[PDB]
């Protein structure tokens, strides 16, 4: 029995083996506590205005969209604190650690930003982190290992399996099933067993609610749509949720094509995948015939996941919110299109969201549109990934 | 009706039942027959048999390995089947319960998992990732085809969690030693004598301790304090990762060890 | 003739080859014209405000004072977009080219941060950005070239004399002296001839007053003293510039000691320079016995400048400020500090004036004080400099 | 006086006077001094003679690389003025003008250099980057140890500007030929007619043209607009630069070169 519903619709749930079912039933008691508790948010609040810098401002592109009848705004969540959204619901959650007197944190990491987004969180609030990364992320990821370390934080490669970010979470929740009395496992995306997926999106729906007022606020009126990437969910939804009731919204997320969903190659398991059970969840996956978990790709690191968060699933099956796919290419072109247009350096993980953006204008430049883009993080991380790439191709 | 029978023959002995665990392929097909051979010829009451998966997030570093082992040598969960529908043309007394993680059941369907299950005579299946709260429609589908679904106690649960597992529990209860995941270099600190107790108040099918089991003292101890039987993993598959350059002297320690615990179980 | 006085005291001035003094003149008329126009300041202040980022918070760092009597300030200047205060001038000085006609942008830089920011804004506002930068510090710089490049910038390496810095300078002013009809100069820091001192610390100083309204809000009183370092000026003069005339509040600023001062490796040419008269100002300088521009040293780039603004010259002549210096070793443990503590990375550059701070409080832990800090700028780009030193001395 | 005598004698022949400009101590001590001997042997009227500097703002690459091979030269200004008094006392007559960067002149104290220029009979000091705006304290040291303070007239002056570099000028006017930094192959592309009489009109120090004269028929063309002569220096460092390697040819081409240019400023 639970206090909230696992489920949206046929996809969630809390499939954990039966001796972590007392740490979810405690995390769901203990959030639900926190959010009718006016103490919690407003040190909830304190950390992400004084700290974070909350509120993020909502930029407007007018160079991008020259020649178009496109207006499009742009929420700015890679000038918070650690340069990514992320920072928004490891905040909250540390503060649900220390409400249950845990002490010690637990995350999983692949591209790294989760891992630094837990380790500052812990440092700031005075937690013990340890980190769980695959073996080929953590040579992937040298600079954000070391930020990570810069903190105090303990990265612990993950050799198992594939070496990656399914086998990192993997041990995640190993651990958790034998330390969960004094350590919370600080999940990095909005995906997981309940009540992480309902956990995460209400820490990061201060975007949504924020973009919501300051769109109302320079235009007068909602936007025709809202358009964010998707690797496990955590940034979408905390951009779709305050206009999940607003009908006229229009909710669009994009998962990474990877070279080409024909190749394989992708990460795209909401509309290319097939529904299985794991990581707690049901949800739609990346998975053999068999049933093996497979291997996802993007030239993104922080979009590369096998799965997706069970809401979105069920946002698509109810055709409330579409998602489609954007490959490599198109997010290196919008990559080089902010840098060059508007002086911002995006997230290659947020340049999959402003490339469909930009799809929508060029196709129908003539169409009257008010869209905002979630822009997730900046893109500084980025710069030796896309260096290497135009220096193989010649571009430079 | 094996585990039923198994467990009021045992009875008649004064005896309790040790139940060894290995992956099915693992090191290769061929090897892992002549393990489970072994395995039943030097005395195990009933086998649990994993289907190798891509991520078992409820094992530790030795089960892992068998996984990855089984893994090199190619070995599908359809090839998993065929061994299963020889291991009981082979055994027809021996219970088989099979421990597996939910996508494999799910993926092609939840009753024709089962239903495959019922054709190469399966006694019980243990999902290790569906707790007793997302259990309904897997053991709607185990009972269907004459499948025992097993339910774990953990050595937290309250008393609502043991009526259920009581109330829907066929074939036998899976005691959990200890929290974390498998692993013999990890025992359990916990005595379970009352959970134990509980389990036979609420009429549970018969209990089995699981995780943490490698010494004949720890297969003595469950049985002494009142369950029917002790279920040993890592231990087992440990002498096969010990001897992988030798698959003889592999079958030997294994038939040591298993002979070794089952005389422990002899109350 | 001039609007404003050229001087602070005895230092400043205008000398410039008499070519490009009408250049010098229609920009102080166009600053003066620009202060007093409502129209210049709100297309400003949407610019700091829906763009960089303003207002900046004004964070609390409760672990890093435990044990002692000091209360302190972060100003999160690492929170402005780009990374750095560089963005709040450049912006301002990108609109007075803007308002004078002008359609390029001459910028010089040498650890790379003002050629990012200057990119960044003349990619935004339809300017033409060519860049002058030391051969030296091109290939010391790689990630802050291709920033600027990734934002359409020309970066023009300089060969001449010591090909770093104080030579991109001069071929900064050599482009100038023959394009000034169609390009602006957009120098770097709070130095170098008239107008160009008063132009960016009136660009910068929404860091002291944002300071002042946030310290007031928070204490209820202001600052015992404001700590910032000082490569050119720029940020620890925004930082003072509204605290000035509060004679009660300290400034303090933090001037490079390199490897240490008697090392004669130090970038303190304030308090251990002499007075000459290059790059436009009479300013203090780092200099041989013969008049010779001198090579100054310190692990942080962005505080590599053989000089000084004059304003600063001026403000510790009357003894209203008071200028000291940190070595490499007491900002690399400050940066350590931070981000064991606080979660913050900080710049090397900030690093030092935090490191004067935590000895503020060290020497004299039960000194009641207030103490505010200009983190002038986030670290990420300084983990690679860190990770090496730290490497070759063992210490990972 | 010499600026005074010179001009008079021009005046007296209906000629312009042509000043070469190097700097001290390129690409040597001994050879600067050897170059500067055949200047002044092929025909030069005055000399312009720069001391290397570390940061000169004001010049292009070819009088840059003049710096830095100095530099490399060890050259320092004490040096430079040993140098200037023996020059002036091998030439009593001729002007020798110092092309300066504020710096050096501020460094051991504005006095004190204009007290040592006039110790080694300099004539008058350009100081590159002081503006007439900023330029009180350095004429009153150069008057004060009569030597004559050089004011710009850029092409772009309005008529303030034409008096005080009249009022305030001595020994010559430097008439700039076009905006940018020093170099031989940009040339002055506006006729400098109306600056050259308002600056008779105001009774300011005699013109010389400087910046791109490179050509005879340059020095040609600035006499007959008016001005009292011209000044060359990138067009006279370039040989210096391109006979580098042979010293003998580099004062053979020195010599060809000033006195084509001074055969030029002939009316
Ligand atoms: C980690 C990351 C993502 C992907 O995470 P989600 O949970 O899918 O939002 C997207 N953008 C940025 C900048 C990220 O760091
Ligand atoms: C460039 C820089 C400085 C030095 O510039 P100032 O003009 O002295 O302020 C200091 N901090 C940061 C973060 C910088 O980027
Ligand atoms: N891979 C990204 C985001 C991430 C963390 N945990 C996840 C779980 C599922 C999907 C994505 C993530 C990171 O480690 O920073
Ligand atoms: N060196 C730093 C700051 C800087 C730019 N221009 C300057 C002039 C003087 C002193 C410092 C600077 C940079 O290039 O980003
Ligand atoms: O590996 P151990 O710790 O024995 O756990 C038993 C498990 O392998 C089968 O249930
Ligand atoms: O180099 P040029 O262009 O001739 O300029 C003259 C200058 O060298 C001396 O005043
Ligand atoms: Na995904
Ligand atoms: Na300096």
């Amino acid at each position: 029995t639970t206090l909230l519903n696992p489920y949206f619709g046929e996809f969630g749930g809390m499939y954990v083996p039966q001796i972590l079912m007392p740490a979810l039933n405690q995390l769901e008691e203990a959030f639900v506590s926190a959010q009718k508790d006016p103490e919690f948010q407003a040190q909830f609040a304190d950390l992400l205005k004084n700290y974070a810098g909350r509120p993020t401002a909502l930029t407007k592109c007018q160079n991008i969209t020259a020649g178009t009848r496109t207006t499009l705004y742009l929420k700015r969540e890679d000038l918070l604190h650690g340069g990514a959204h992320k920072t928004n619901q490891v905040l909250g959650q540390a503060l649900l650690a220390k409400r249950m007197g845990k002490s010690e944190i637990i995350a999983e990491t692949g591209a790294g930003q989760h891992g630094v987004a837990s380790a500052l969180a812990s440092a700031l609030l005075g937690l013990k982190c340890r980190i769980y990364m695959g073996a080929k992320d953590v040579e992937r990821q040298s600079p954000n290992v070391f930020r990570m370390r810069l903190m105090g934080a303990e990265v612990i490669p993950v050799h198992s399996g594939s070496a990656t970010l399914k086998d990192a979470c993997n041990e995640a929740l190993r651990d958790w099933s034998g330390s969960y009395e004094t350590a919370h496992y600080m999940l990095g995306t909005a995906a997981g067993p309940h009540p992480y997926p309902t956990i995460v999106r209400e820490f990061q729906r201060m975007i949504g609610e924020e973009t919501k007022a300051q769109i109302l606020d320079k235009e007068g009126r909602l936007p025709d749509a809202v358009i964010a990437c998707v690797g496990g969910g955590s940034n979408a939804i905390g951009m779709f949720a305050d206009f999940i009731n607003d009908t006229s919204v229009g909710l669009i997320g994009v998962e990474p094509g990877g070279h080409g969903i024909e190749t394989g190659e992708h990460g795209a398991p909401l509309k290319h995948g097939r529904v299985g059970i794991y990581f707690g969840m049901k949800a739609p996956m990346m998975q053999t015939a068999d049933g093996q978990i497979e291997e996802s790709y993007s030239i993104s690191a922080g979009l590369d996941f096998p799965s997706v968060g069970p809401q979105h699933a069920y946002l698509n099956s109810i055709g409330r919110a579409d998602y489609v796919s954007i490959t490599d290419d198109e997010a290196l072109e919008a990559f080089k299109t902010l840098c060059r247009h508007e002086g911002i350096i995006p997230a290659l993980e947020s340049s999959h969201a402003l490339a469909h953006a930009l799809k929508m204008m060029r196709e129908q430049p003539e169409k009257e549109q008010l869209l905002v883009v979630n822009l997730s993080g900046r893109g500084d991380k980025d710069i030796f990934t896309v260096h290497d790439i135009l220096k193989a191709r010649g571009e430079i | 009706e094996r585990y039923e029978n198994l467990f009021a023959q045992l009875n008649d002995r004064r005896e309790g039942a040790f139940v060894p665990f290995v992956t099915l392929g693992d090191p290769g097909i061929e090897q892992s027959l002549k393990i489970i051979d072994t395995l039943i010829d030097a005395g195990a009451d009933a086998l649990e048999l994993g289907v190798p998966f891509s991520d078992p997030l409820a094992d530790g570093p030795t089960i892992q390995n068998a996984n990855l082992r089984a893994f090199a040598a190619g070995v599908t969960p359809a090839q998993c089947f065929e061994m299963l529908a020889l291991i009981r043309e082979k055994h027809p007394t021996i219970p088989i319960g099979l421990l597996m993680y939910a996508n494999l059941v799910f993926n092609n369907g939840i009753d024709a998992f089962y239903a495959r299950c019922e054709q190469v005579g399966v006694d019980s299946v243990l999902v290790a990732d569906v707790p007793v709260e997302e259990s309904a429609p897997f053991r709607q589908a185990a009972l269907r085809h004459n499948i025992a679904p097993i339910f774990i106690c953990p050595p937290n649960a309250d008393d609502d969690l043991l009526r259920q597992v009581a109330s829907y529990g066929r074939g036998y209860t899976y005691l959990l030693s200890r929290s974390g995941v498998t692993g013999a270099e990890n025992r359990g600190a916990l005595p379970l004598h009352h959970l134990i107790e509980k389990l036979k108040e609420y009429h549970a099918a018969p209990a089995l301790q699981g995780f943490g089991i490698s010494s004949p003292e720890q297969v003595s101890a469950a049985v002494r304090a009142g369950a029917a039987g002790a279920i040993s993993g890592s231990a087992i598959v440990k002498i096969i990762e010990k001897n992988l350059a030798s698959p003889k002297q592999m079958l030997a320690e294994l038939r040591s060890f298993v002979s070794a615990m089952k005389a422990a179980s002899r109350a």
